[PDB]
């Protein structure tokens, strides 16, 4: 078919960033990889006339034991946003995340069989590294639509339209949602018909060849800030107490403190309940359990996800525009950097379900950890943008 | 000759044209020169007459020397020839090894027919050339040589996946495990591919054999060592001095474990003139003996084998300096190392621990392409202790414990709850912003109260010294109740060690006690007891 011709944000050049160590068996699967996708032309070597490059890196399947390839593309996308983001968008579905299920389907060998435009293959370019420098290093480019980069789905859009079009106006109550790679598909279905229904989409896409893992969005909820519930009180659990009120203050308009925060003794010393304060106590923690009333999600500007380490394999986070307004907060529950891993994936999802787009995360750990062995329990084809940050003493407030 | 390859398309940068720089004058000894030295490289094809671009062509002694400041910078840019450079320890054992530099790598390899207008240059009294294949100063000859070198040598290599090839620049490395007899014979196999395609390579005056020298290095076939290092042992040193012997120490550190440089180091400190000289400390005296001592004895590293794992063990010496070795058969080290970076204003051995082997994993992926297992000296206790309470998430490969003093250890521990019966100190501090002065102070549960005067402080720092006071007029168990997250932050991160004078102090004090509990509270909320203590703290003075 006739390739789409595809532009950069003029005054931005290709990305040049540098290609990350990596291991013996992640290179030798990288190489039967790229070798079986030269044959099959869909990748081509290119000499050192190319200046540009994006990082490459692999990951099993889906736990299994195929090697699959990732290709990070967060520079290029970044280089391209407009062409995908407003030249070419995708509408995102509202009602997604009320659907009972939503399942998610891996769609990304389908865009092996669209040409890219000749005069963008450059920008694709990586570089397959060598133990110890050894040798040169294996360098090649896209011919065809790569899979993590987002204008891939932007250009096969038309395509996808035409091979759900069918199974669409057959099924008008399920939703459909694409998002780089993946295929969001939602039903308020009893899970056996739904499931039912996803094997049906599957036959329709076997043609053009262009439970398969299911998410349950109706039955996700924030996660309150806590106060304990006590029957003691001492003046220092009342102390970390007003002290979390304190917070919760600059945020949560309403949140009363002043019939308790008056109430230079011992920190063991135990001290008798006060009157409103039991009511004050009682509604602070009626609010806090609802949505900062005032805080809506601003379509133009990033979403941001904080995790914090709340230690014995737990997680919270919270998502945001603005500090400490936040849109959602949550929870999860061996190694550090695994569970982490494992958290970022679980918010992106929710994150790509319910607003469309993946957050910016601030994560807690040395950044020579993470680029070290994040690769290592990924397992989702689309890589979030992330800083590295030091947790604060805010990790005893929750949020 | 000129090798019948295909060329490497290469064009201008976006919105820039060809040189057009002009020709300075030169004298008739030098325009003589360069005919003849033009006139020999027209006969072979290098360059070409011409008869609306230029390149400055310059002579010195005669050779050749073309001016392409220009031109490299209207010429695109190419990918790096090299992500880095390989390392000895990370080099499989050989038997059989030589080195074959090729003749004329530049002049041998043809230049894109569409860019040689652009390399035009001339010869004053003019005479006009441009060339054909590809020029000593410009931009695109080191990448298009060695990715055509790439292409070269790929049939060869198939037809002798037994044979094993490293190109550096001009010349090539071939290595193999076969019969010096053998071996030879194949590398002959090899010159003459080379010479179907353009390439002539040296007959038997094969630099070949080793001990060979490279990038600093002395590679035998059965191990390698860095080349001879030699300390000078002068009267005085002067800062250009020290800067070398710390480059030779850093360089000798790769395979002579225990190397240190930290008093020499220190000595370098503070901008100073660069042939000043600089009195030695004892410190640095005896620092540079040990080196000294360390260095008498040649020491060899071994060669990498596949089939057996890594085992890196990393030892504690003196304050922030960690050394490590790595080997697969217990001390016959592949490669040698050290880690010192600070990475922060406060830390303890554990985070440094955890530093050191993050850099260790990562160098060794690089090298071997596997994480080596540790052997580390902490327990898997005090490890285990602060993983869990740390709020930085922490991770570190599969290790051991081995007894190698000093062990690492935390140097003290926070409870979690308050300590009863013990005495609760109320601390504050206060500083005006223009004055600078301030009161760091403290009230208690048992009535005492002190507030001493500070001059030349910040608001943070009479915070920190107010938990200084509450720790020297404790007894061994103490609750302390601040208003600062940043004092709060540092301490709870259990510093062994800090860049501040008085954190340090602190720190002593912290390890003495036998039970410490911090606890935070909001400032200026008039909570009950930090008002108090607010309240002749902040009484003038702020
Ligand atoms: C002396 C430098 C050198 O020979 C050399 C340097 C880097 C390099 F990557 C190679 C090629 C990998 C192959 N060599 C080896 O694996 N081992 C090896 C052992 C002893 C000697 Br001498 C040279 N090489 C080299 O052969």
């Amino acid at each position: 078919i006739e390739t789409v011709p595809v532009k950069l944000k003029p005054g931005m050049d290709g990305p040049k960033v540098k290609q990350w160590p990596l291991t013996e068996e992640k290179i030798k699967a990288l190489v039967e990889i790229c070798t079986e996708m030269e044959k099959e032309g869909k990748i081509s070597k290119i000499g050192p006339e190319n200046p540009y490059n994006t990082p490459v890196f692999a990951i099993k399947k889906k736990d299994s034991t195929k090697w699959r390839k990732l290709v990070d593309f967060r520079e290029l996308n970044k280089r391209t946003q407009d062409f995908w983001e407003v030249q070419l968008g995708i509408p995102h579905p509202a009602g997604l995340k009320k659907k009972k299920s939503v399942t998610v389907l891996d769609v990304g060998d389908a865009y092996f069989s669209v040409p890219l435009d000749e005069d963008f293959r450059k920008y694709t370019a990586f570089t397959i590294p060598s133990i110890n420098n050894e040798t040169p290093g294996i360098r090649y480019q896209y011919n065809v639509l790569p899979q993590g980069w987002k204008g891939s789905p932007a250009i096969f859009q038309s395509s996808m339209t035409k091979i759900l079009e069918p199974f669409k106006k057959q099924n008008p109550d399920i939703v459909i949602y694409q998002y780089m790679d993946d295929l969001y598909v939602g039903s308020d279905l009893e899970i056996g018909q739904h499931r039912t229904k996803i094997e049906e989409l599957r036959q329709h896409l076997l043609r053009w060849g262009l439970m398969g893992y299911e998410l349950h969005p109706d039955k996700w909820t924030v996660q309150p800030i806590v106060l304990p519930e006590k029957d003691s009180w001492t003046v220092n659990d009342i102390q970390k107490l007003v002290g979390k009120l304190n917070w919760a203050s600059q945020i949560y308009p309403g949140i009363k403190v002043r019939q308790l925060c008056k109430l230079t003794k011992a920190l063991t010393e135990v001290i008798p309940l006060t009157e409103e304060a039991e009511l004050e106590l009682a509604e602070n923690r009626e609010i806090l359990k609802e949505p900062v009333h005032g805080v809506y999600y601003d379509p133009s500007k990033d979403l941001i996800a904080e995790i914090q380490k709340q230690g014995q394999g737990q997680w919270t986070y919270q998502i945001y525009q603005e500090p400490f307004k936040n849109l959602k907060t949550g929870k999860y529950a061996t190694n550090d950097v695994k569970q982490l891993t494992e958290a970022v994936q679980k918010i992106t999802t929710e994150s790509i379900v319910i607003w469309g787009k993946t957050p910016k995360f601030k994560l807690p750990i040395q950044k020579e950890t993470w680029e070290t062995w994040w690769t290592e329990y990924w397992q989702a084809t689309w890589i979030p943008e992330w800083e590295f940050v030091n947790t604060p003493p805010l990790v005893k407030l929750w949020y | 000759p000129i090798s019948p390859i295909e060329t490497v398309p290469v064009k201008l940068k976006p919105g820039m044209d060809g040189p057009k720089v002009k020709q300075w004058p030169l004298t008739e000894e030098k325009i003589k020169a360069l005919v003849e030295i033009c006139t020999e490289m027209e006969k072979e094809g290098k360059i070409s007459k011409i008869g609306p671009y230029n390149t400055p062509v310059f002579a010195i002694k005669w050779r050749k020397l073309v001016d392409f400041r220009e031109l490299n910078k209207r010429t695109q840019d190419f990918w790096e020839v090299q992500l880095g450079i390989p390392h000895p320890a990370g080099l499989k054992k050989k038997k059989s090894v030589t080195v074959l530099d090729v003749g004329d790598a530049y002049f041998s390899v043809p230049l894109d027919e569409d860019f040689r207008k652009y390399t035009a240059f001339t010869i004053p009294s003019g005479i006009r050339y441009q060339y054909n294949v590809l020029p000593q100063g410009w931009k695109g000859s080191p990448a298009i040589f060695q990715s055509s070198m790439t292409k070269i040598l790929e049939p060869f290599k198939k037809q002798n996946p037994d044979i094993v090839i490293y190109q550096y620049m001009d010349d090539l490395y071939v290595g193999s495990d076969l019969e010096i007899g053998q071996h030879r014979t194949k590398i002959e196999e090899l010159r003459q591919h080379l010479l179907r395609w353009g390439l002539t390579t040296p007959d038997k005056k094969h630099q070949k054999e080793p001990p060979f020298l490279w990038m600093g290095y002395e590679l035998h076939p059965d191990k390698w060592t860095v080349q001879p290092i030699v300390l000078p042992e002068k009267d005085s040193w002067t800062v250009n001095d020290i800067q070398k012997l710390v480059g030779k120490l850093n360089w000798a550190s790769q395979i002579y474990p225990g190397i240190k440089v930290r008093q020499l180091c220190k000595l370098l400190r503070g901008t100073k003139a660069l042939t000043e000289v600089i009195p030695l400390t004892e410190e640095a005296e005896l620092e540079l003996a040990e080196n000294r001592e360390i260095l008498k004895e040649p020491v060899h590293g071994v060669y990498y084998d596949p089939s057996k794992d890594l085992i890196a063990e990393i030892q504690k010496q003196g304050q922030g300096q960690w050394t490590y070795q790595i080997y697969q058969e217990p001390f016959k080290n592949l490669k040698t190392g050290k880690y010192a970076r600070m990475r922060g204003a406060h830390t303890n051995d554990v985070k440094q621990l955890t530093e050191a082997v993050q850099k260790i994993t990562t160098e060794s992926i690089v090298i071997w392409g596997k994480t080596p297992k540790f052997k580390l000296p902490i327990q898997k206790e005090t490890w285990e202790t602060w993983w869990t309470e740390y709020w930085q998430a922490t991770w570190i490969p599969e290790w051991e414990f081995v007894n190698t003093p000093p062990l690492v250890k935390l140097w003290y521990q926070l409870e979690k709850e308050p300590i009863v019966g013990a005495e609760t100190f109320y601390v504050d501090g206060a500083a005006n912003r223009e004055t600078k002065l301030g009161k760091a102070g403290y009230v208690t549960n048992k009535g005492r109260q002190k507030v001493v005067p500070l001059t030349n402080t910040t608001n943070q720092k009479t915070q920190l010294q107010a938990i200084y006071l509450a720790l020297q007029d404790s007894g061994l168990e103490v609750n302390i109740v601040t208003d600062s997250q940043y004092a709060l932050g540092i301490i709870q991160a259990q510093p062994d060690k800090s860049e501040s004078e008085l954190v340090n102090q602190i720190i002593e004090q912290l390890i003495k006690k036998e039970k410490v509990y911090l606890a935070w509270v909001p400032a200026h909320k008039g909570i009950g007891g930090n008002e108090q203590v607010d309240k002749l703290v902040s009484a003038g003075i702020r």
